[PDB]
RNA sequence: GCGCUGCUGCAGUUGAAACGCCCGUAGUUGGCCCCCCGCCGCCACGAGGAAACGGGAGCGCUCCAGGCAGGCCCGUUGGAC
């Protein structure tokens, strides 16, 4: 059965971008998907997207512009301490200069840079670069 | 009038307990001096009760009941001190005792994951409470009352019928 | 067809986006309620009731006219069956299998099917015992199923 | 399990705030029971030998004490292991030196020199009120002293001024919001501040929130909060006013002194 | 208890030759034209819904100066559960903010049934919702879309725009 | 060393290895939705609680392994955390 909606969305996005497509459709919508996409948009990877209402299982449309090279999720939400972020950054990211790691906190969904700025920790959602 | 009715019931019960010749001993409240029961007037109290003191309230059943229990926290001679805990009822077969199930989590660092663990804790249940399996109870710590008992029930919250068993840390 | 099989079709129904009644609707929310009343008195299951309403009276969806579903209306009117319909039909099918089998007991596929049906019955009955839609004492027994069928029908 | 009480003390097992060298020896002095406990005291010999340096060995200290050359709260003490505690009076008439034992910000015992006018008394913390024989009201303190027939207006955790010559109460300071205090236990020993809040939990500890003169705020449990007056200290305090510097400023001060 | 209500009530008293209103709210638009929203009590919205197109046309024709819209006043509660200390009080779903806004949107254009909704998330611009109306009806409603957007923004801070598809 | 015990992080057509198939209890895992109330986990801060060891500030035992010393005109000389 379906479980991780975000994983399916990200796999579809990467698949489409691989063959240089321009638009994608991901079937189930969710708040977490929306925040993930908003962060991606603010960082400049996926431009604009739209949410289509149908009362059940809202669909989404996203517009691509290359740029993105990889995206993923970490299924079991591990609890990163505030001072334990560097190890995950080194393990997961190609370099310590341009990748982004997403965390969910009591202060909301933000990036690892922002969490380091506020010296707080939380749970990990995913990554993109 | 209301007061007069209560004394009659309290006065009356002590006499059936004297007519239950199958019992070997006469059970009485230590605090009360046996002798007030021959006073026709109602100028002396016939039942003893106290307050737990941690914000809990004394049930009406204890105050208006007609039972004797030296291990009850309200009408007896024990004191609540220490830790307060919550759990679910696992078994209720003994005369005035139950087994309480407590659920908690254990973390394993190597795998960065958890395990579910449970423990069984026995407690004394006073006749002022009605309890069936699956109910939620609050237990308070007391002095050693027996080989495996150091807790007394002080609150009961009912649980509905055929409710599915669920892992409930408290 | 997934729980007890290997198939996976997708034949379903797709209701409209808008919840309003038809522009040619000429029925107040009550008029249907009486029609439901008389149909139920004739021992008609709700699914057949919806079929009859849709075909004969041109009502695509009852909820869009009355704001409520058929079984809720029946319960408010005190006419809903004690035993839910899906479970009752499963028990019918089990009884039929058992009868055909006691006529002749060399058929193994029939026993296979009976096993599947009883498993489904147990699962659904457990779910209904939870949610307090059935008495806690309700239990399904193979040898007394026909009796319950007769009384609970 | 030992069959009786303990009489020795390994040096490595001694309290840290005594500042005893690892290589001094296997053993350390074992204080005898008295006004103060093991972990809230310091033996006399340590003060007389390792600080003031008037003696260089155990024997010299023994002679000095048995010749009656130190008075503790007006009474000569000949025990080298006698325990000295907080807000005690240390007078040596032979050299006209008078000290009051207090806490430094770092959390160690210090000797603050005093005058003649304020050396006739001491401050005590009352932590227990009980009925003794015949129902007579009583009152105890942190230095293991009991006083009969106290004023009803005196409650627990209050502070009491008593004349050294005569154990009679003069005035008392209540435990209330807005009163200067001094912390005597834990991570914040030696800090001085004013009470801002009091929060109690039924059946557990009571937590006190204090604010320092500079605006810093800190928390500690009520078991080690000592009142030292009404908004202004009643006794002379160290040169610093209960301000703990950060590691950076302490390093700057060290470099300056280098 | 304001001027507008006086003349609208007089109008209503003229129109019949049983139903009363709660209040009247007036919202401004970029043009000199404004909008008047009439807050109908909930139990009689359907009472003012059957033949209300004529009602609004006649009301506009009597007192010109701004268009008239009829909506119901619904309450919004700010807690899914309420803890009295002994039990819990559950908030009905009808009192949520999301349901109320959708009902408002349907009521603003009650005669014409909405066919779809979409919300766009531009790179820099604030997210905005765009709805889809039947392609059959246009010139009737083309001239009252700015007012609809303004009233929706006023009641709900969420912004929007209108198209036909 | 060994990603040859694999949480990070192995392998399972043919090299060693997918139960003959189905039902099924414990166990594990479970779509979307309510803007704030209570509870569990979670994050941060704090109190409280021995040192030695380890880390670490300062000091030329001639250096060093070490030790907590030491200088005169010393934070109240220091042994902070
Ligand atoms: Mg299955
Ligand atoms: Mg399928
Ligand atoms: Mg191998
Ligand atoms: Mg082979
Ligand atoms: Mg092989």
């Amino acid at each position: 059965v379906r479980i991780n909606v975000l994983r399916d969305a990200l796999k579809s996005i990467c698949n489409a971008q691989r063959i240089g497509k321009k638009q994608v459709i991901v079937r189930p919508s969710s708040k977490v998907i929306i925040e993930f996409l908003q962060l991606m948009q603010k960082n400049g990877y996926i431009s604009d997207f739209a949410v289509v209402d149908n009362h059940r299982s809202n669909r989404i449309v996203v517009n691509l512009i290359g740029r993105l090279n990889k995206a993923g999720v970490i299924s079991p939400r591990f609890d990163i301490p505030a001072n334990d972020i560097e190890k995950w950054v080194v393990n997961l990211l190609p370099s310590r200069l341009f990748g982004h790691i997403i965390l969910t906190t009591s202060q909301g969904i933000m990036d690892h840079i922002e969490a380091q700025h506020r010296q707080i920790g939380g749970k990990v959602i995913g990554y993109f670069y | 009038r209301r007061a007069l009715e209560r004394a009659e019931t309290l006065r009356k019960a002590a006499y059936e307990m004297a007519e239950n010749q199958h019992e070997r001993a006469y059970h009485k409240q230590s605090q009360i001096f046996q002798g007030r029961f021959l006073r026709k007037d109602n100028a002396r109290c016939l039942r003893f009760y106290k307050s737990i003191g941690m914000g809990y309230h004394t049930p009406i059943t204890a105050i208006n009941g007609t039972y004797i229990d030296k291990k009850c926290p309200f009408t007896g001679n024990v004191s609540i001190r220490g830790r307060i805990l919550r759990g679910v009822v696992h078994s209720a077969k003994m005369q005035r005792s139950i087994i309480v199930r407590r659920d908690y989590l254990h973390f394993v660092q190597k795998y960065k994951r958890y395990e579910r663990r449970h423990k069984h804790v026995a407690a004394h249940l006073s006749p002022c409470f009605r309890v069936k399996e699956g109910d939620i109870v609050t237990i308070g710590e007391c002095r050693p009352l027996s080989k495996t008992i150091r807790f007394n029930v002080i609150k009961v919250e009912p649980v509905s019928e055929a409710a599915k068993k669920r892992f409930s840390p408290f | 067809g997934r729980m007890h099989s290997k198939g996976k079709g997708i034949s379903r129904s797709a209701i409209p986006y808008t919840r309003a009644p038809a522009p040619w609707n000429k029925y107040t929310p009550e008029d249907v309620c009486e029609q439901i009343c008389k149909l139920a008195k004739k021992g008609t299951p709700p699914s057949r009731i919806g079929l009859i309403l849709r075909d004969q009276f041109a009502i695509g969806q009852v909820k869009n006219v009355t704001g409520s579903k058929i079984v809720r209306i029946l319960k408010a009117k005190g006419l809903a069956p004690e035993i839910p319909e899906d479970l009752y039909c499963m028990i019918k099918k089990a009884v039929a299998i058992r009868k055909h089998l006691e006529r002749s007991r060399r058929d193994k596929d029939s026993k296979f099917r009976l096993i599947l049906v009883e498993s489904r019955i147990h699962r659904l009955a457990r779910y209904y015992r939870q949610a307090r839609r059935l008495p806690p004492t309700f239990r399904y027994k193979s040898d007394q199923a026909a009796a319950l069928l007769a009384t609970y029908a | 399990m030992a069959r009786g009480v303990r009489k020795h003390l390994k040096r490595l097992n001694a309290p840290k705030h005594w500042l005893l060298d690892k290589m001094g020896g296997i053993w350390a002095p074992r204080p005898t029971n008295g006004p103060h406990g093991l972990r809230e005291c310091i033996p006399l010999i340590l003060i007389l030998r390792n600080r003031l340096h008037y003696a260089n060995t155990y024997a010299e200290t023994s002679m000095i004490l048995q010749d009656k050359n130190v008075l503790i709260d007006g009474k000569p003490r000949t025990d080298p292991t006698f325990p000295v505690g907080f807000m005690d009076v240390f007078e040596i008439p032979k050299v006209h030196k008078t000290f009051r034992v207090l806490y430094d910000v770092k959390g160690r015992f210090t000797l603050v020199p005093i005058q003649s006018n304020e050396a006739g008394f001491k401050l005590c913390r009352v932590q227990k009120i009980f009925l003794g024989d015949k129902g007579m009201p009583y009152l105890s303190t942190h230095d293991a002293r009991t006083i009969r027939f106290p004023h009803p207006d005196i409650k627990t955790n209050d502070t009491i001024k008593i004349n050294l010559k005569t154990g009679k109460i003069d005035e008392w300071y209540k435990f209330d919001i807005g009163k200067i205090v001094m912390v005597t236990g834990g991570r914040n020993c030696g800090r001085i501040g004013t009470i801002q809040a009091i929060d109690k939990h039924m059946g557990s500890y009571t937590m006190i929130r204090m604010k320092d003169t500079e605006g810093t705020e800190f928390l500690t449990r009520l078991c080690n909060v000592f009142v030292i007056g009404n908004d202004s200290p009643a006794v002379a305090i160290p040169t610093t006013k209960g301000i703990r510097p950060d590691i950076i400023k302490n390093r700057e001060l060290r470099l300056r002194s280098i | 208890l304001s001027e507008l209500e006086k003349q609208v009530a007089g109008t209503l008293l003229k129109l019949e030759d049983t139903l009363y209103i709660s209040s009247v709210k007036e919202i401004a638009v970029d043009g000199d034209k404004k909008a008047a929203v009439v807050y109908v009590p909930y139990p009689m919205l359907q009472s003012f819904q059957k033949n209300s197109e004529a009602l609004i046309l006649k009301l506009e024709k009597n007192h010109s100066g701004h268009r008239f819209i009829i909506v119901a006043n619904r309450t919004i509660m700010k807690n899914a559960y309420v803890f009295t200390g002994k039990k819990s009080i559950r908030r009905p779903r009808s009192r949520t903010m999301t349901s109320v806004y959708n009902c408002i949107l349907d009521d603003i254009c009650y005669p014409i049934h909405v066919i779809g909704k979409r919300t766009l998330y531009p790179a820099g611009s604030n997210p905005r919702l765009q709805v889809v109306l039947p392609k059959a009806v246009y010139n009737e409603v083309s001239e009252r879309t700015k007012t609809y957007s303004a009233v929706y923004k006023a009641l709900t801070e969420r912004d929007t725009e209108f198209i036909f598809m």
